[PDB]
């Protein structure tokens, strides 16, 4: 039997060689591989394949996956392939060919009576996003982020308090405890950051032992060389990550002094470009060092017509020293080259919590338009650029904070945090958001309707976000010390617990597709950014995709 | 009024449509959510007037044309579905390719 | 057509049938109004109401349940009482009985 | 003392002989009996009866009911009577005459200091509805159903997944466990259905042992004779119910073949008419068998002008074989005759979750209009038709799934799940919804208002739907096996647990007021339904009551 | 160095001698004292004071406060002073001078690494309000009250039931238990009232032992002399408070008879003016007695043009005996003189749950306008009037119900329930509401915005109102007996528990700034109120502040 | 704006009234929720203008007549109650038998 590739694409989604446009951008992905056996694809429906004795086997629950995402077009740092996805015990079981071994060939993902089915033919499946720059200003941010496709949130705060408005810090044991408890009510995996600004190591150890998976050094609390050193010392001791927002005022020294204080120790620099904070006007030079894991906040991504104008007030003498067109324009290119490895929000403190994914793709769109194909690109597609950019908000953030053994990518053994997208709405509005094996939130039509599709259709929380179900499907990250001291039992945390590790050994070279260490310099007077003497710059966009075509406001 | 969840839910659609209606009046080319809201509200009022399902399935395809919406929008909306209380109870109205 | 309309059959209902009743003249000697409810033990009403308390022992107002009779200051009127039933044990009110009878 | 019947009706509600119009329909009920003693009715208010020493006694909490619904007009399968209702320990204590035995005669329901009062004079009180065809597509369905007056929901699903969109199945142990846990957050009693489509009995036993109170056989998973037999075998073993959605395609055989496979064993046939699924075009003939408990989904109730037109797309060659005007018109009559015993929704999969009660009464209205009085009717009222129809969504569903020992009717010892209605809004919008002795949801006006009546008035959750209170007032149904294996403790379920029993012994004859087994045939070419050779049909309604007069949209 | 007082006021808020207008009223407060050391004030921000080694010390968590509210203008019954507030372990640690003892002088509140900061410069900080007349008609009332600044709610009810609509009673053990459990879900401290109307003491003891912190005597349940006596006897036994709503009908006797029945025992008279219930027309005379703690409900505060007209229907022969212009006008003055000690709502039963604070200040505004300065006033300010009125909804209610050892005022050792206000919105819309050391609710702008300030800005729940965090920050009040019997463990209550004590020993003299016992009389025919023969009256307001300038509807 | 729950709650009533207002304009006979919404919104705007409670209690009975609403509707609405912020604070306005 034969079938035209078009009819095939309509029935089971695209296959090897077929290209798909990501939303309304100019980025095109091409299916690199297909793990199916033509003619043996699994489809669910009346008279279709997944039925007793046919595509569904006679095996017991222990011998079959709990969930199968059929004919999914995976987009991950390791590849863009067409395959079936098996989920078991809340984790990624396998990526391959689903079906019944009794009558079907090459079945690697067994479907049985205990198997639920999610039809993904014609859909793009990605790992949940991970935002490592969250200001816990309000609990509502969690749902906003979940809706956008971000399944893990790392940050600090106690609520709408002055300290939190400005920094990602959950100050001391009492607040840390309270926030760990409140975390059980939120539908995303969470990790907290404590206040790392202190020159007494015991004050820091207490916080780590209390539960935080990292320490935030912020200039508002005093980002001095003494404070920085003290935080890194405790970090090397307790295997936790340090996030830095350097001395913008150059009060205690310049950028090189801070770099000296850090002493080659691992550190994650927040908003490395500078607008969101850091030594004026050259904190961006930090991305040249091997021990630096650099990320960007999202208001500056990408450089557009209104960027500069809006930034002055979101900030409001050091304003015009902080907001620079030169470094802002360069930042986009540095992302395209792999010099900047992560993207984050900086939620409600110069950042948009639900625009991390959206903005990263807009930067990719703009760079393709301005610079063309990347040197690593093969074939007539943007596969490598896509892999480079998706890594910025998935695997890299996960490596940076020592949680990549649990989440960050679609790999066997990791927690099943997946986002299903329709090509037309990729990176803007997802079709399904799965937390730990359960749909946590998805667009839903009229509740009293005969079908789930009638209007109005808006995102509503599902069973994966309800009480005990939620606890079983989310993770609360603790520091090894906190886990050992039995914090989870003492606070009576009800969610699953995961411990962070490998925060001190990760380096720039470990950043997937984003390990560039450029010989970058910044002119002290003109603020011009140069890599190997070449000027790095770009043009501001007048109109962007993934914008006015999708939003009501 | 004793409004049920579904009645309150439709109030959202109605308001979403008011937004679109005013922008259409300004002479703008509508986007994805604006279009879906506008056509849906039209059908709801249709059921209020007592028009049949058959009639609305056709009438709904003449609310917005390809020249009144942003590029790609028509392709993003293969159909629109909404339920309302007709004189004979709740019914589903499905408009296929509403924008041509 | 009126949604949820009643179609009450014409006629009347006889209240508290087969129970001992008695009439008494009551006069409000107080300067403030007093209103009594259908099941209140009449013998223990506000001391300002002058009447034969002894005859009102074990009785309440023979009126539709829930309703009440009002006595403006200086008002004098004849009311019909109906005897308590059940165990005929009186508890509460002004605390004058607190037991059977 | 005397009082005119009209003034009486206004004060304590209607009495023996008085008729009341159900909403804006043509159905009239007549008060058959009154359990009061004229002159001793209990009324609450300033100067009224329920007061210390008067209507309120001196007994301790153990000797008086927790709640009393005064002067209620009960409408149940067993009668339409005027009486007081006593509730104690979350259950129905008694139906009779409330008051204080110290001074009042014939008191059967003692009112004390511990007694709360709900004034029901002029109100109709019914048992909470029970929907046995729920697709757990989204948690929001629970509130929608509660608002309509449905207090118990039986079905399957894991959320907005392809399998759930199509079938009422909660596939395997893991999903079953997760959904049982999520159930604790919903304000309705719940029972889950697993995937019964498999030819290996152990795969089914696992699900029953996991927690499900039934198994759903759906054609989308393969409703073959082998699968059917396997499900029924396990059902007879574990005392659980089987719900069937037969082979529409006639792939494995015709209707008679399926009937053969069932082999006289008890089975609940979903949407027996056919439009919602089943052997084309004669699955409706199933209602003639004694071992069949037949129910209807609600989109087809009642037959109206737009019915056929809307159904084609809600379905979208076998479309015109599935959607038939002939069987649809006959279905209404079969309900009026008692051949179809239950009504359900088929929530968001060709059914409206909040229209189960509403539609059942519209069918009754239409049938009275078309066929006049039923043969069982006595007097000039529609009492029997009302009792026949109310049984369809209360007691019958409860018997069908082995939970009638807990809910389903207003009888002593059963869980106190009651719905208070104002005659004008009967079956459309309830005045109060009581779950296990507590008001779970009710219409509520301005929260800051001086009274609870000012606008806007819309349904809002009450204390009976809050945290631990909710757990104490709702029931999670488990299979005897699951209960024995200690599933509730293992999953740490916080709600009350009830076990299902008597699912295999119930038969068509046991259906209250709906035990007709007609000699029904369906013409293979014309699709005409005939009972004893007589053609069964009806006319489509152009306008229906309980519609445009009550809804804003 | 020097600085102009104006620039100072703009930078750190007003200081000694500076006056501030409360909202849009005519009431002016003057800063009486300032606990700072000019030049050493603590400010948070980039380059500001609270930084490592500077305003932030090197002490461990145990040696520093968890939270500091900087440069706050406190307004409390004891004073209007400018100072820093330290909060530790969810309680008020100290009021004084915050900073780092290493380099700063006079530091009494230590700031360390574990210290979160809330900037209160230019803000007024007050204790959370306490409403002792709550009808638990619906859970939504809790959020409404919290938003207004009321952190503690005392009352009774089971939901929208007839008994609750009319009285503040949670009838019997079963309902009491259920409501205690439901309380864990609400973001305010709660105490329940049971039905005190019964002549059998054991029926009352059961309720107290069940969990209630008081008993409500309501005429609708029979406010007879026997019932009253029985309730007070049990109250003196179990150390709980009695709330009274006397016999309006004068059925069992007149006001003097009730007073006789009470026999000099402590009792809290609800809505003492009369409109909301009580002996017609002289229940107001109750405020002359030493054992009476009198309060007002809020619909009558203050006397305005529409007051009388609206009241007839909110009530609907004894209507015109209950609603009297004479007693209503006098009530405002009696409040100004300190004859009435508390203010409450009477939520949804002739009272507005979110207008307790707002109305109290409107009464103060109107009285200043009509009567000028109080005799106790010193200086050209309204400091004493402010202290007299704020005590009415904070400390006095707390003393009245035996919970002043936990809440009621901003004093060391008490639970940290504070409300931050901007002068322009004082008493109308608060900036921050802190429950037990955590922000429970506050106005919040666009969740996806770059800052928390963009529109729309509306009150949204914060972390202090989430799951376990909420439980740790709220209090459930139990009677000593209930606490002893282990009710909290039996019901498995998850919130913190506090026990009431000192309810029988509190008297009129103990009411802060409101201990006046006037020789008051009421003319039986004309209803005129006279104190020492002088006529007490006032003029109705045509327009009021804190009204149309702040609300959208 | 710092909208409180009650302000946001009234926004629902206001929007519900917009629905009714437009349908009344079309010449339809209003149903139960539509009527209650319309009359309520009228009173709220009345309090905004500063009219007295006494005045509104009367004016509210002349918003809709028996000929502008579906059969049975007048009988379903024995009275309408709503609160709004008058110049002198929140007040309750009760209109008895608003539709005649
Ligand atoms: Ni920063
Ligand atoms: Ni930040
Ligand atoms: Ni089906
Ligand atoms: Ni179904
Ligand atoms: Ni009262
Ligand atoms: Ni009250």
């Amino acid at each position: 039997s034969n079938i035209s590739r078009q009819a095939y694409a309509d029935m089971f989604g695209p296959t090897v060689g077929d290209k798909v446009r990501l939303a309304d951008t100019e980025l095109w992905i091409e299916v690199e591989d297909d793990l199916t056996t033509y003619g043996e694809e699994v489809k669910f429906g009346g008279g279709k394949v997944i039925r007793d004795g046919m595509g569904q086997g006679q095996m017991l629950a222990a011998d079959c996956v709990d969930l199968v995402l059929t004919n999914a077009l995976i987009v991950d740092h390791w590849g863009i392939v067409k395959a079936d996805i098996g989920v078991k015990d809340g984790r990624i079981f396998a990526i391959g060919k689903a079906g019944n071994p009794d009558i079907q060939p090459n079945v690697t993902i067994p479907i049985g009576a205990a198997t639920e089915v999610i039809a993904a033919e014609g859909k793009i499946v990605t790992a949940g996003g991970i935002d490592t720059h969250i200001h816990w200003i309000c609990p509502q941010q969690a749902e906003e982020a979940l809706v956008s496709g971000v399944t893990t949130m790392v940050g600090g705060g106690t609520g709408p308090a002055a300290g939190t408005h400005a920094t990602t810090c959950t100050p001391g044991p009492w607040y840390i405890s309270r926030m760990l408890q409140a975390a059980d009510s939120l539908p995303v995996n969470i990790g907290l950051l404590g206040k790392g600004n202190v020159s007494q190591p015991d004050a820091l150890r207490e916080q780590v032992a209390a539960g935080v998976i990292g320490l935030k050094i912020h200039e508002d609390w005093g980002a001095t060389p003494a404070a920085i050193d003290c935080a890194l010392t405790v970090a090397d001791e307790m295997d936790i990550q340090v996030a830095l927002h350097s001395d913008t005022l150059n009060e205690s020294g310049f950028v090189e002094d801070t770099l000296a204080a850090i002493g080659g120790r691992t550190i994650h620099t927040f908003h490395t470009e500078g607008a969101g904070g850091g030594h004026a006007p050259d904190i961006i030079t930090a991305c040249a060092h091997p021990n630096i894991l650099p990320s960007s906040t999202n208001p500056t991504l990408p450089y557009t017509l209104n960027t500069i104008d809006e930034h002055l007030d979101m900030l409001m003498a050091f304003a015009e020293s902080r907001i620079r067109r030169e470094t802002i324009a360069a930042e986009d290119v540095l992302h395209d080259l792999g010099a900047f490895s992560l993207t984050s929000s900086d939620s409600q403190a110069m950042g948009r919590v639900g625009e991390v994914i959206l903005r990263t793709w807009q930067v990719a769109h703009r760079m393709k338009v301005q610079r063309g194909a990347l040197a690593e690109e093969t074939g007539d597609n943007d596969n490598f650029r896509v892999k480079r950019y998706i890594a910025k908000y998935t695997i890299n953030p996960a490596l940076t904070h020592g949680i990549a053994h649990e989440v960050g990518s679609i790999e066997v053994g990791k927690l099943a945090d997946l986002v299903v997208w329709s090509p037309a709405f990729f990176g803007v509005k997802p079709a399904t958001v799965i937390k730990g094996g359960m749909i946590a939130i998805a667009p839903m039509g009229d509740i009293n309707a005969s079908i789930p599709t009638p209007q109005p259709v808006h995102y509503r929380p599902m069973f994966g976000a309800l009480g005990s179900a939620r606890h079983h499907c989310r993770l609360t990250f603790l520091s090894q010390a906190a886990a050992a001291n039995g914090v989870a039992e003492r606070l009576n945390l009800r969610s699953a617990i995961a411990v962070v590790k490998g925060c001190r050994t990760v380096q720039k070279a470990d950043m997937v597709h984003n390990s560039l260490q450029p010989n970058i310099t910044v002119d002290a007077q003109t603020y011009e950014v140069r890599v190997d003497g070449e000027l790095i710059t770009s043009e501001p966009a007048d109109v962007l995709p993934m914008a006015q075509r999708y939003f009501l406001f | 009024m004793e409004l049920t969840p579904r009645e309150k839910d439709k109030l959202l659609l109605f308001t979403a449509a008011l937004v679109a209606e005013r922008r259409l009046a300004r002479g703008l080319k509508l986007n994805y959510p604006e279009s879906v809201a506008l056509i849906s509200a039209f059908i709801m009022e249709g059921a209020r007037d007592g028009k049949s399902v058959a009639s609305l399935m056709e009438e709904g395809r003449h609310v917005l044309t390809r020249e009144q919406v942003m590029e790609g929008v028509p392709e993003m909306i293969p159909d629109i579905q909404v339920e309302a209380t007709f004189p004979d109870g709740s019914k589903l109205v499905t408009v296929h390719n509403p924008i041509i | 057509m009126i949604p949820g309309e009643y179609h009450v059959k014409p006629g009347q209902i006889a209240l508290n049938t087969g129970r001992a009743t008695c009439r008494v003249v009551v006069e409000n000697h107080g300067d403030r109004p007093i209103q009594v409810g259908s099941h209140y033990h009449f013998a223990e009403v506000n001391p300002a109401l002058k009447f034969d308390r002894q005859q009102a022992a074990g009785y309440r107002l023979n009126i539709p349940a829930g309703t009440a009779v009002r006595f403006e200051p200086g008002q004098k009127r004849e009311v019909e009482l109906v005897a308590f039933a059940g165990h005929r044990a009186v508890f509460g009110f002004r605390g004058e009985v607190m037991g059977p009878l």
